[PDB]
C-alpha cells in the first residue's frame, strides 16, 4: 500500500531464508508494492514465481498489476491480462474496467477509452465514483469543455460531493481553453466548502493565498 | 557359461510479452 518495495523484497528473502513459502496473498502485496515504484521487471518476476512455489494468482493479484500498468499506460500488457481473465474464468468487474480506462488514457488512446466506458454499459455493471472519475479524465485530457461540464454536474446531480481530483481536471479544462470565466466560478465553489476541508485548503493554495512560510 | 561372473526452473519465468 505505501509502496515500499526494498522492505517488502527483504520480507520475502526472509520467508525463503527460513523454508517458508509465501502464500498467493503475500506475493500480491509485493507485486503491489513493485508497480508503486514503477519497477514492473520486478513486480513480473514476482508474478512468475508465484505458479513456481505454486502460490497461483488470485482475482486480487490480477488488480495489483492492472493498476499498475494502468498509471504507466501500458494498455499492451493489460490486454495481455484480460485476454487471461477471460480464459481463467474471471469476469470482468468494474474494477477492471476502470484500469482499462486508466490504461488506455495515459497510453494516449481516447476513442479506447471511451469504447470501453461505452462497452461497460451494455455489460451492465454498476460505474463507482472512480469510474466516472476514470471518464472524467479521458474527457479532459482531450479538451473536451461541454463534455467535462455534462460529466461534472451529473457528478453532484446524485449528491456524491465530487473529490479533489475531478475539481483540478475542471480547472485544467477550462485552463487549457482560457475560459477564465469558469475557473473564477469553480474556484469560488471550493472557497467555501464547509463540508470538505481539503477542498477549501487546496483551492485557496491554488490562487496563492497560503503562499507564506505559516501559511504553508 | 552364462552364469559366469554374474551373468523445473524455464518454466513459469517466460516473458510476459
Amino acid at each position: 500500500k505505501g509502496g515500499l518495495h526494498e522492505d517488502a523484497r527483504k520480507i520475502l528473502q526472509y520467508m525463503t531464508a527460513k523454508d517458508v513459502v509465501p502464500s498467493s496473498k503475500a506475493y500480491t502485496g509485493v507485486i503491489e508494492a513493485f508497480g508503486q515504484a514503477a519497477l514492473y521487471e520486478e513486480a513480473l518476476v514476482a508474478f512468475n514465481t508465484m505458479h513456481e512455489v505454486g502460490s497461483n494468482p488470485s482475482i486480487e493479484t490480477f488488480h495489483s498489476l492492472l493498476y499498475s500498468f494502468a498509471r504507466g499506460g501500458l494498455f499492451k500488457e493489460s490486454e495481455v491480462i484480460l485476454s487471461r481473465l477471460v480464459n481463467s474464468g474471471i469476469p470482468r468487474n468494474r474494477d477492471t474496467f476502470n484500469a482499462t480506462i486508466e490504461a488506455y488514457k495515459q497510453g494516449g488512446k481516447f476513442e479506447e477509452a471511451v469504447k470501453t466506458y461505452v462497452d461497460m454499459e451494455k455489460s451492465r455493471c454498476d460505474p463507482d465514483e472512480r469510474t466516472l472519475e476514470a471518464v472524467l479524465s479521458v474527457y479532459s485530457c482531450a479538451r473536451l469543455v461541454d463534455e467535462c461540464r455534462e460529466q461534472f454536474e451529473e457528478m453532484k446531480a446524485s449528491d456524491i460531493l465530487p473529490s479533489i481530483m475531478c475539481y483540478c481536471m475542471m480547472l485544467s479544462v477550462y485552463g487549457k481553453t482560457e475560459s477564465w470565466d469558469d475557473v473564477n466560478e469553480l474556484l469560488e465553489e471550493m472557497l467555501s466548502n464547509r463540508v470538505s476541508n481539503i477542498h477549501q485548503v487546496i483551492g485557496q493554495m491554488i490562487k496563492g493565498n497560503y503562499d507564506d512560510d505559516s501559511n504553508w | 557359461g552364462t552364469g559366469f561372473n554374474k551373468g523445473d526452473i524455464l518454466f513459469y519465468h517466460r516473458e510476459f510479452c
